[PDB]
């Protein structure tokens, strides 16, 4: 049949334990015996199975929160750069406009958010933070208007950044704060964009992100540590923007994202023998278009000319029969609670999933109804490409700060 | 202390030894974007701290209204910052706020900011006696917790106490041998340690991972660990070990041994092996097999395999 989780063959993907049951195996069947409930709910009820994105409840849980949240939000009252990022970068994949006023006002809320010192704070009056400052500068490119590009202080941003540059190559979150490989991408991210890359701002970055890439191929947050889709993608993207991709053993790095694609539920999980989760959809997933642009500088002459290295059909199976919330949002897994995080990545994952692209050649793969078919995403920054190449060109247009 | 939870909490606007403080309210602006709708508590605590953190009030209550504030909303980085000012400027007992700090990740083990400020307490006071048996009391509750390994290899490293981090490891690898998080500490005590060279070391990890494997052949951690011990040197520096793999092949079978066994012939057709048409055929119809059979879900992965390892051992 049509859809590839549904086929017969496809129960042979079951966990087999080994007749060795651990915590591990214990909650990885669960949630395999709740995700087939999903897959076999149209045989179930005798009904024809058809995926489509509901793009206008979606619209709705968006189109609200950008301007108003209740109680529930209150855990995030120190990171509303990232819900304007969230909100702006879902709606921009479901390809729906941003009124000129709105815009605006996020431009003015994230003026407030901006610190004296550089950098944005995850709301009025709180320190700077690169999380938040990744957020905004995110948030801000997809507004792409000459309103949005000036909020950006270039010069506070880039003495903020030197206040966190540590001497092994890392960044420190925050002054006073943590350090890990989120911050490199934040830092780098940023940087980029707004042109502001000094000739010795990234000196050792790139090496320590070198030594965060461990036995298992993936990425930990710090050296030691365990591989972990969110970090190997900030290392990674990190690196693509530094233009060091190569520090890092490739193909190790590919063989340990593939494998964390779940055989079973389609989805990928954030590392090994853990659970799958919606929103490493992007972080998982995305790695793949990296990779595949990394190699081709190479010159590999192995690579696809119309797929990405990983199911793209079954990713997409899971996201659109398990990961949506029927009153709108997007999430983890069935019987989680919606959120605008998960809905961001679980979109954006949806994107790289359904878009290929490799120089001269495009292929797409929407499964379901066409409708569900979403503007294209870049695999580094994770806003539109088009958003990145014209807020690339616009801050080209004034040197690098001294 | 009046506990937020406490049926007799009240307001601070309505607080006696707070009348002489005017609270300062969040400026969102004229138009405010992604508002949220605080509730009286939250924003009555919200007011007066920013009141006393415009003011730089470095008092004993502004440190009692941070705890209430870190309590509402644990990830706000910046009370977190005031509140490590104020135990300085105030000369706080360290120990006092360690009991604190204890307390709190319990509750909420998943948030960078407590892990950090325990840290940040654990350096000053120069202090790792608590450590390692807090941190395996939070490990008992997840196993997982990513901050928590994080931390041990973080004090570890430090302080240098590894002596008895491999029992550890081989505990909870007894409890859960399909912890990656286990598998992965295993690999940083013996790298930090001893060390892979020392041919006693590799082997008796060999044989343990092997033993293992064959006690749950579909645990993706032996084998990814049993990989990475030894693709360091590359694979065809061990002649053993691809007829061993092959011999637990009719009953231990797995998508996981169909892989290694190709990444086997890849290493050899890269040193020269012998046959380097009859190794590379084999791999093929492995990697055929794989893409096409006992690991779909992978297909463009194991394509690109084959694809490339024609492109240049043909
Ligand atoms: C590991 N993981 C895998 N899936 C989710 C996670 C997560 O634990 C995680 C931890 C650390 C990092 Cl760096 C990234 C992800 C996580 C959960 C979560 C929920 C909301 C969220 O919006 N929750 N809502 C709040 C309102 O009530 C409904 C639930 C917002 C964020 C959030 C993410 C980034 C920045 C700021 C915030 C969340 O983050
Ligand atoms: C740009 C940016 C900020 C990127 C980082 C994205 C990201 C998802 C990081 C993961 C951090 C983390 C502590 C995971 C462990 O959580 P868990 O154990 O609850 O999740 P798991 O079980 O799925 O690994
Ligand atoms: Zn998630």
């Amino acid at each position: 049949e049509p859809l590839y989780s549904l086929r017969p063959e496809h129960a042979r993907e079951r966990l087999q334990d080994d007749s060795v049951e651990t915590v591990t195996s214990i909650e990885q069947a669960k949630v395999e015996e709740k995700i087939q409930e999903v897959f076999s709910s149209y045989k179930f009820n005798h009904l024809v199975p058809r995926l489509v994105l509901q793009r206008e409840k979606h619209f709705h849980y968006l189109k609200r929160g950008l301007r108003q949240l209740t109680d529930a939000y209150e855990c995030l009252d120190a990171s509303r750069p990232w819900l304007c990022y969230w909100i702006l970068h879902s709606l921009e994949l479901l390809d729906e406009p941003i009124p000129q006023i709105v815009a605006t006002d996020v431009c003015q809320f994230l003026e407030l958010c901006q610190s004296p010192d550089g950098g944005f704070g995850g709301g009025p009056g709180q320190y700077p933070h690169l999380a938040p400052t990744y957020a905004a500068v995110n948030a801000l490119c997809i507004i792409g208007t000459e309103e949005a590009y000036n909020v950006i202080n270039r010069e506070k941003l880039l003495q903020y950044l030197y206040s966190l540059k540590q001497p092994d190559g890392s960044f420190l979150m925050h002054v006073g704060g943590e350090v890990d490989v989120r911050s490199a991408y934040c830092a780098a991210s940023v940087a980029s964009l707004t042109n502001i890359i000094t000739p010795d701002l990234f000196e050792g970055t790139a090496e320590w992100i070198a030594r965060c890439q461990n036995w298992e191929g993936g990425i930990g947050g710090v050296p030691g540590m365990e591989a972990h889709g969110g970090y190997t993608f900030c290392g990674l993207a990190a690196l693509v923007i530094l233009k060091k991709e190569r520090s890092l053993n490739l193909k190790s790095l590919l063989q340990w994202v593939t494998s964390r694609q779940m055989r079973f539920e389609g989805g990928f999980q954030g590392r090994c023998n853990k659970l799958v989760d919606g929103c490493y959809s992007f972080w998982q997933a995305g790695l793949l278009p990296l990779l595949h642009r990394a190699l081709h500088a190479q010159g590999d002459p192995a690579l696809s000319m119309s797929h990405w290295m990983f199911h793209q059909q079954a990713l997409q199976e899971y996201i659109l029969m398990c990961c949506q919330c029927p009153a709108g949002g997007l999430l983890d897994k069935p019987g989680k609670s919606r959120d605008f995080y998960h809905t961001c990545y679980c979109l954006s994952g949806l994107s790289i999933a359904q878009h290929f692209g490799s120089g001269a050649m495009l292929h797409d793969v929407v499964m379901g109804v066409p409708e569900n078919v979403l503007q294209p995403t870049h695999p580094v920054y994770n806003i539109g490409p088009d958003k990145v190449i014209q807020a690339t060109t616009h801050f080209l247009q004034k040197p690098v700060p001294g | 202390f009046l506990s937020l939870d406490s049926p007799t909490y009240v307001l601070y606007r309505d607080r006696a030894e707070w009348a002489d403080i005017d609270p300062v309210p969040q400026n969102d602006g004229p138009s405010p974007v992604v508002q949220i709708i605080y509730s009286e508590k939250f924003r009555d605590v919200y007011d007066y701290f920013r009141a006393v953190l415009q003011r730089d009030e470095r008092s004993e209550r502004a440190f009692k209204l941070t705890r209430d504030a870190i309590e509402l909303n644990a990830a706000n980085y910046t009370v977190w910052h005031f509140r490590r000012v104020l135990l300085r400027s105030l000369q706080k007992d360290l120990q006092e706020e360690m009991n604190y700090i204890t307390a709190i990740i319990e509750e909420q083990p998943k948030n960078y900011q407590v892990w950090h400020h325990r840290r940040v307490l654990v350096e000053w006071l120069k202090d790792p006696s608590q450590e390692l048996e807090f941190i395996a009391d939070i490990l008992n509750q997840d196993a997982k917790n990513y901050h928590a390994w994080q931390h041990r290899q973080w004090v570890i490293q430090e302080f240098r106490l590894w002596d008895n981090e491999l029992q550890y490891v081989d505990q909870l690898l007894k409890e859960d041998v399909r912890n990656n998080s286990v598998w992965n500490q295993r690999h940083f005590v013996i790298s930090n340690t001893t060390g892979y060279s020392d041919r006693a070391v590799l082997e008796r990890e060999v044989q343990y991972t092997l033993e293992m494997i064959k006690l749950v052949p579909h645990n993706e951690s032996a084998w990814n660990y049993l990989k990475g011990i030894l693709q360091d040197r590359g694979l065809s520096r061990y002649p053993n070990l691809l007829n061993q793999l092959l011999d637990l092949q009719p009953s231990h079978s797995s998508p996981y041994l169909i892989a290694f066994l190709v990444d086997i012939y890849e290493d050899m057709l890269e040193n020269q092996c012998d046959n380097k048409e009859d190794i590379l055929n084999k791999a093929l119809e492995l990697c055929e097999i794989l893409a096409k059979e006992k690991d779909t879900i992978r297909k463009e992965y194991w394509r690109y395999i084959g694809r490339s390892l024609q492109s240049k051992h043909s």
